[PDB]
């Protein structure tokens, strides 16, 4: 009920000025900053101290501290993120990267 | 593991082809002819390699084969003949 | 180094160090040569040895079945054993490959039994010795006759087998032993 | 918001997940679909007197002032006082009622006019100048031909494919809210007196619906984490605040989404609106 | 000219994976170098043309990857070397999801 | 790289983290860095046996390496390493080095509360890694001695011994770099040696540190401590050497020298006439030195300056975004076949059309496969030469080597081969992405097709003003012109303008008539608004789809 | 010895290949890469057995350019000597420092001193041998050596074998 | 389940784990007064059994951890009287879908 009440306000913000953001953008956020049970704020202290990459996160905000703590504390970034592929210059699973492309031997001779 | 692939028979993803596939199977396509490989189509005094890969495509004589991978990593195999090109 | 070959073992190796042990015929062979290996099926298969004998016969074979690969898309005794296992070289393989030739030779001049029908039987006898695939190889491919020529040349033996029983299956395999 | 959603994407399973696997949504914005293929559409069976709806919907084969006239259908003649297939147009008007409670369960203001996935009154508008439609000469369906055809439409618009309960059940609660307006535009009385469909008229009106849903529904692969992040943020900087120059002056925009964003507890103008 | 963060976001949004890697690698700094198959790091001692290879102090000549990253991800990993953190990287997959 | 290499081409799947084990630092070592010197040794300016010097890698266009013997643009660098006087504390890790402290024992290096306690066994049983390390500080900083015997689970009357000493533990403030105890008539008060901090850590059970935040393998709390001091190759830091007679070091490459002339100070006071007192001011200056390479903008303390007042570039500073490395240098990056230019707006322009002029696309160019298709095609765009319009660069031979169609000798008889690439101008419709900053758009980025045109302007048709959010007030936007038959798919194929026309926003259009259109479509459907034959006539020809009935 | 391993090299095929005879061209390339080749883990790769049957499994298109990686599972007969390995072999070189005995592949080398003091060098003899009050052994003598220790190099792997042992030396 | 009016002292709030299976839930009279889950905006939330979650998790090829969370502490969750593990769903209404049904595993 507090998701309710927080998709409510942020649609406030947005049809003050008129404008329309189909419902799903909104929701999307709202979701976001509410599956991790309770309100996880959309800053340096929020979301960028999550479990997610240390590349990842070190992408914004903190940095060199993400980096010293990712060391000392050994994490092992997935590498699944899209920071990640980005920085190591690698096709990311987003979109055209979100599937792979084989040959079917079998097919191509098949054609011919 | 070999767990990891997803039998013909139980298959959840879309039977048609996804946006994103068919600009990559077209490219990929494109790029391998472009790069002198044997091409599966009549080309009809066609010259472009995306044209020719579009040729390839709506004659899906395209020998290529997506494996769409899941959040666990779990994976099913759709060929580029078997996909349903609605877009 | 280079685009090499990998293996049905799993490395596991991260970061620790090259902790690796010696290679002795106290059958410490390789983590490569374990007697517990993995096949292409990723099922437990035992370690595969072979006697000189059964090695020349598999190899002989193997390259019998490519000449016969070949020809088909092609379309759309002794010396004399030495004489022809080189003929099939010159069509199968690579010339490249002087290893090959190299080892069809040795093999052709230390077969201890000839035939496919013998290097079978030898195999049968020392399947039930129950020993090491190494030391089962070993027996087979080196010729002894005292039951100490034999646990000395192969120590990995020792007390594994009694003295009698060893000296009974080299009195076996001598018979077996083909005239060439 | 761009940097807090990059991760966020429709995997092949129609779920919404991050660079952890951790579910967001269950299909993405509740509805599985491509925002791009929406379009407002109003739902008739939300408003008006339920004299009205009685009278745009009701077909009763049991009373000489209340069936389709011959005028409408061939089968107007012989089809009055067909008790098995007013048990048809009973079954269909009990779940028209149906909808209209649940809509106004849903939309408790009574707003018909809402976002949907296939313009049905321009399928519709589209077949009758594809089949010069004559509104004179009687239609060549039959209840049954509306009613079941209409039932069967409805199975074919699949959001997500799964054969167990927990997914079937989850493409059942995705169609929900389209089907209300599918068998709202899609009632015999509607489908006969309104729209003066043929039996080919129909069937190509059905097959475009369905064919129309399915190219409607999100591409696996879609990076809706920065589409979301930017298309609240783009309309963010298009905004002029702070709240006029001057009910209550609540501070809003750019101030109040700052104010939002952070989950700042010490807010501008907190208030509570007790009924 | 400037392909900034901002000029990333929309082609993320767009799908459009291959000409984000194009535009970041291809188009600006990509870079091959070699990465130790135990030890993870660009220790490797590439001498390519006599085709050795070697990670001294890990006795490895066999266990050797090149990879392509950008220039400034190598010079990244040099520079959280100097400051003690080791940026291992591995070509194989560990945990799995 | 750019040569052949036999090595396997992989992709980074994992990136472990980890710290560097001073045992690791010296294997991986290629030089025992020894002298605060650059060069010039013996006269000769060239590189000396002490820092930079070949046994990390090359200053000069030499081609000796004088370790992979490979040249600066394969070469990456070689590490090499400062054996520390004493040990230092990592900057960086200070705090957590206080933290790590305030959980153990002091003398025995026993985690200060066992699972003899239940809050410890709630905090020991948070599977999370970080947040473990955090519930376990809480509970173990407020406790000041270390328990021989402690009250056991079954019954408190009757106490269990769980080992360890029973000295009382210090109460720990940070006073700059240094760490200050103060046990338990008067407090006493002791400054905290590094020396002693890492002894206490290596004392550190294996289970007790894999409870608090670290790992056995790559992050052991001792490694924290600094001994041994990676030093980065010339690459990391370059020797900006202009002239003959004239060097030009980087910051780095002074802060190392920095910390090694601080090293030796110490080094040789020690092991010389020590008077203890001052082995204390010169173990302190090494401190300082080896924190401040690493991070400069400490928190209050002095700024390391430079000679010139200036502050120096502390590592830190180097990755820290916006400009730094990750936000700045790989998150986004400058890059080749990028064009910029005033735009104008066109009505003769087709929706999705962009033109370029003339010069511009003369200046971009497209790798095209010499292919049985093109060859016919490509060797006259050779021919054509760099100058004329549809001309090529450079033709790029299978053998990797670059021919300069604007100097070579056989510019002219150049015999094309299938494989090779021609490298011609972007000619009239190829896709290529235009785009106008600030880009908080999928629409801000999109798909053309090129139309080479003369004058120094991007036209671009006047519908597509507004999702861009452009004016001609001056305005000027980007161009980015794919490489691969593949990149060129992704843009025709996903984000060409006449796919972006409705937009995923607002479930809209985000383009549509504006202005000139706008106000003429009005006046022009009118009751009022006829028109006679002469002109109709025209207006019909206009339209290109013409069925070409009046 | 001589072991038979369940091995597999990826290979990189360039788009010219993705014809019809691509299973032909991939399994030659395979045979040219692996077929005599010598390793260090696994040794001497001699022969690659059941050219029918070798698994060639489905090609991943790489990304920036065309090209197809498959993994080509398959299996072979190998030859890894071993310390302790005690091997049959003929002689192939003789000189003051001892001689080198060809087994299979790869040759093993007889130290002067790894052979019993009764036998000695002749540098008068054509071909050149080491004599004992018995046995002769020189240019083509069949020995059996018991391998002492392995040394591996770029497509080799050298040995140091003795025949000082019983029931070792001449046979 | 007890309903205390103003208070429970910590002496007797030591006693409430000491006795388990049995489990004793604490609840402030005056909080009770108003039924939260009978508001406007609080949605149907519904305890699912060990097998319900397990085919849940099999059904979507999660984790536990994938799955969004809920407090052991909220209100709902205290109202279900939800013990950490047990997963919630909840029921919601849609202005996109009629209906939507999301899950919470507790914390
Ligand atoms: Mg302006
Ligand atoms: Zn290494
Ligand atoms: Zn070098
Ligand atoms: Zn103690």
């Amino acid at each position: 009920a507090g998701r309710a009440a927080l998709y409510k306000e942020v649609y406030n913000v947005i049809a003050s000025d008129g404008s329309y953001v189909n419902y799903r953008h909104m929701a999307l956020l709202v979701d976001v900053m509410t599956t991790q049970g309770g309100l996880t704020s959309v800053t340096r202290h929020g979301f960028n101290r999550s479990n997610t990459g240390a590349l990842m996160r070190c992408s914004f905000e903190e940095t060199v501290e993400i980096l010293f703590e990712a060391g000392a504390s050994a994490e092992l970034d997935d590498c699944r993120g899209v920071s990640e592929n980005v920085i190591l210059g690698q096709m990311a699973p987003i979109g055209t990267g979100a599937f792979d492309v084989m040959i079917d031997e079998e097919s191509l001779v098949k054609y011919m | 593991l070999k767990e990891k692939a997803i039998p013909k028979d139980q298959r959840a993803t879309t039977p048609y082809m996804t946006k994103y596939e068919r600009a990559r199977i077209l490219g990929t396509r494109a790029l391998q002819i472009s790069m002198n490989a044997p091409v599966f189509v009549d080309l009809e005094g066609e010259t472009d390699p995306l044209r020719i890969a579009m040729k390839e495509l709506a004659e899906k004589k395209i020998p290529l084969v997506i494996r769409r991978y899941l959040p666990d990593g779990s994976f099913e195999d759709w060929s580029v003949e078997e996909l349903i090109v609605d877009l | 180094m280079n685009v090499s070959t990998s293996t049905f073992q799993t490395r596991r190796r991260r970061l620790k160090k090259v902790e690796e042990e010696e290679n002795a015929a106290t059958l410490q062979l390789g983590q490569e040569f374990q007697l517990k290996q993995i096949n292409h099926q990723g099922e437990e298969e035992e370690l595969i040895a072979l006697n000189l004998s059964e090695a020349r016969l598999v190899i002989k074979e193997a390259l019998v079945e490519r000449r016969r690969a070949f020809k088909r898309s092609q379309k759309k005794t002794r010396e004399k054993e030495l004489e022809s296992i080189d003929v099939l070289l010159e069509q199968t393989t690579g010339g490249n490959n002087k290893d090959l030739k190299n080892t069809m030779q040795y093999l052709t001049n230390f077969s201890r039994f000839r035939d496919q029908e013998t290097v079978g039987a030898v195999i049968q006898l020392l399947k039930s010795t129950g020993l090491h695939p190494f030391e089962v190889a070993q027996l087979g491919s080196l010729a002894c006759d005292t039951a100490d020529e034999a646990k000395t040349l192969i120590p990995s033996l020792n007390n594994k087998i009694s003295d009698d029983e060893l000296e009974r299956i080299l009195k076996e395999l001598s018979n077996l032993e083909t005239l060439y | 918001l761009v940097k807090a959603l990059e991760d966020i994407m429709v995997h092949y399973d129609n779920t919404t997940r991050n660079s952890l696997g951790n579910v967001i949504q269950f299909i993405y914005g509740e509805d599985g679909m491509d925002a791009a293929h929406i379009e407002k559409q109003s739902l008739d069976t939300i408003g008006g007197s339920d004299a009205a709806f009685e009278k745009r919907y009701r077909v009763d084969l049991l009373n000489t002032d209340h069936t389709l006239d011959p005028s409408l259908l061939e089968s107007g003649s012989e089809i009055l006082g067909d008790l098995k297939l007013q048990v048809l147009l009973d079954e269909e008007y009990k779940q028209l009622v149906k909808d209209r409670k649940f809509l106004r369960e849903v939309f408790v203001d009574g707003e018909a006019n809402w976002p949907l996935p296939v313009n049905i009154r321009r399928i519709i508008q589209n077949a009758q100048q594809t089949f010069h439609i004559d509104h004179t000469k009687p239609s060549d369906l039959t209840i049954k031909d509306i009613v079941l055809g209409v039932k069967d439409l409805q199975e074919n618009l699949l959001v997500l494919r799964g054969k167990n309960e927990i997914i079937q059940n989850a493409q059942r609660d995705a169609v929900t809210l389209f089907c209300c307006l599918l068998r709202s535009r899609l009632a015999t009385r509607r489908v006969l007196q309104e729209y003066r469909l043929t039996k080919q008229a129909f069937d190509w009106v059905l097959s475009n619906i369905e064919a129309q849903f399915l190219r409607s529904v999100v591409h696996p692969g879609e990076m809706v984490g920065v589409l979301a992040a930017q298309s609240i943020g783009e309309p963010a900087t298009q905004m002029t605040l702070n709240t006029f120059h001057f009910s209550k002056k609540v501070t809003s925009g750019v101030p109040r989404l700052k104010e939002i964003l952070n989950v700042a507890k010490n807010m501008k103008t907190p208030s509570l609106t007790v009924y | 000219l400037r392909f900034g963060e901002m000029e990333r976001d929309c082609m993320i949004a767009h799908g459009a994976a291959s000409f984000l890697k194009e535009r970041l690698m291809e188009a600006s700094d990509a870079f091959r170098v070699h990465i130790c198959g135990i030890c993870g790091l660009m220790t490797v001692i590439a001498k390519l043309n006599h085709n050795q290879f070697e990670c001294k102090g890990c006795d490895n000549k066999i266990d050797i990857y090149q990879i392509h990253i950008p220039y400034a991800a190598k010079l990244l990993f040099q520079e959280l070397m100097a400051m003690n953190i080791t940026p291992r990287l591995y070509t194989d997959r560990s945990r799995d999801f | 790289g750019q040569q052949y290499s036999s090595a396997p081409l992989r992709t980074v799947k994992e990136v472990q983290f980890g710290l560097f084990s001073p045992e690791e630092v010296r294997a991986i070592s290629v030089a025992k860095i020894r002298f605060p010197e650059t060069m010039d040794e013996t006269q000769t300016r060239a590189k000396i046996g002490g820092l930079n010097d070949p046994r990390l890698g090359s200053i000069d266009r030499n081609l000796k390496c004088q370790t992979c013997q490979e040249g600066m643009n394969e070469c990456p660098g070689h590490f090499g390493h400062i054996d520390l006087a004493k040990p230092v504390f990592h900057v960086g890790f200070i705090a957590k080095i206080k933290k790590v402290c305030e959980c153990v024992c002091m003398h025995c290096g026993k985690l200060l509360l066992d699972e003899h306690n239940e809050l410890m066994r709630q905090a020991l049983a948070i599977k999370d890694s970080k947040k473990r390390f955090a519930a376990i500080w809480t509970l173990c900083k407020t406790k000041m001695v270390c328990e021989t015997d402690v009250p056991s689970e079954d019954d408190p009357t009757q106490l269990v011994s769980r080992g360890g000493c029973g000295n009382t533990q210090p109460t720990i403030r940070k006073d700059g770099l240094k760490l200050v105890g103060s046990w338990k008539d008067e407090p006493e008060l002791r400054v905290l040696s590094t020396e002693e901090i890492l002894n206490i850590f290596k004392h550190i059970s294996v289970k007790d540190f894999t409870s608090l935040g670290f790992n056995e393998v790559f992050s052991r709390p001792e490694w924290m401590i600094l001994t041994c001091l990676p030093v980065p190759p010339p690459p990391v830091r370059p020797s900006i050497s202009f002239n003959e007679s004239q060097r030009g070091e980087d910051d780095l490459t002074f802060k190392l020298a920095d910390i090694l002339k601080a090293n030796i100070s110490l080094e040789t006071l020690e092991h010389n006439g020590a008077p203890h007192h001052a082995i204390e001011e010169a173990e302190s200056l090494l401190q300082f030195h080896v924190a401040t390479y690493m991070d400069n903008d400490i928190a209050g303390q002095p700024q390391a300056l430079q000679k010139s007042g200036r502050p120096v570039k502390s590592i830190r500073a180097r990755l820290k975004g916006k400009e730094g490395r990750i936000r700045g240098n790989l998150m986004g990056k400058r890059v080749d076949f990028s064009a910029r230019t005033v735009i104008s707006g066109d009505p003769n322009l087709e929706l999705d059309q962009v033109g370029v002029p003339k010069s511009i696309a003369k200046t971009l160019t497209y790798p095209e496969v010499v292919t049985p298709y093109n060859i016919d095609r490509l060797t006259q765009l050779v021919r054509n030469g760099p100058n004329e319009h549809p001309g090529a660069k450079y033709v790029i031979r299978d053998s990797g080597d670059r021919i300069d169609l604007r100097y070579s000798k056989r510019a002219g008889d150049i015999q094309l081969q299938y494989g090779w690439k021609v490298e011609r101008h972007i000619m009239d419709n190829d896709p290529v992405l235009f785009n106008r900053q600030p880009s908080l758009h999928k629409m801000s980025m999109m798909a053309h097709r090129v139309k080479v045109i003369p004058y120094s302007t991007f036209r671009l048709n006047l519908s597509v003003t507004s999702p861009y959010n452009a004016d001609f007030d001056g305005d000027e936007m980007n161009l980015h012109v794919p490489q691969s038959e593949e990149t060129r798919a992704e843009l025709s194929q996903l984000c060409a303008v006449p796919l972006q026309i409705v937009s995923p926003q607002s479930n809209k259009p985000c383009m549509g008539i504006v202005q000139d259109t706008l106000c003429g479509i009005r006046k022009l459907t009118l009751r009022d608004t006829f028109i006679e034959l002469d002109q109709v006539l025209n207006m019909l020809y206009w339209v290109p789809d013409w069925d070409g009935v009046i | 010895m001589f072991f038979i391993k369940d091995l597999s090299l990826n290979i990189t095929l360039h788009p010219s290949f993705f014809g019809p005879r691509m299973k032909q061209y991939l399994k030659t390339k395979l045979l040219e890469e692996v077929e005599g080749s010598c390793t260090g883990k696994f040794g001497y790769i001699l022969c690659v057995l059941d050219y029918d049957n070798i698994d060639i499994q489905r090609g991943r298109i790489l990304p920036t350019d065309g090209s197809a990686e498959f993994n080509v599972k398959y299996r072979a007969v190998v030859f890894k000597p071993f310390k302790g390995e005690v091997v049959d072999g003929t002689v192939v070189s003789c000189s003051q420092h001892g001689f080198e005995v060809q087994v299979g592949p790869m040759k093993v080398f007889v130290t002067k001193h790894l052979m019993p003091q009764d036998l000695t060098f002749n540098a008068g003899s054509n071909p050149p041998s080491y004599q004992s009050s018995e046995d002769v052994i020189t240019i083509k003598s069949r020995i059996r050596v018991k391998i002492e220790g392995c040394i591996s190099q770029v497509s080799s792997i050298h040995a140091i074998g003795s025949i000082k042992e019983d029931y070792l030396g001449a046979i | 389940i007890f309903v205390y009016q103003n208070n429970i002292t910590p002496s007797a709030m030591k006693l409430v784990p000491s006795i388990p299976p049995a489990t004793i839930e604490t609840f402030n009279e005056a909080a009770l007064v108003v039924n939260i889950t009978h508001h406007e905006l609080v949605p149907k939330h519904i305890r699912l059994s060990s097998d319900e979650k397990r085919e849940l998790l099999k059904r979507y090829r999660l984790k536990e951890s994938q799955l969004p969370r809920i407090q052991r502490a909220d209100p709902v969750a205290l109202y279900l009287g939800l013990k950490r593990g047990e997963v919630v769903k909840i029921i919601r209404k849609s202005e996109t879908s009629g209906r939507y049904a999301s899950y919470r595993i507790c914390m």
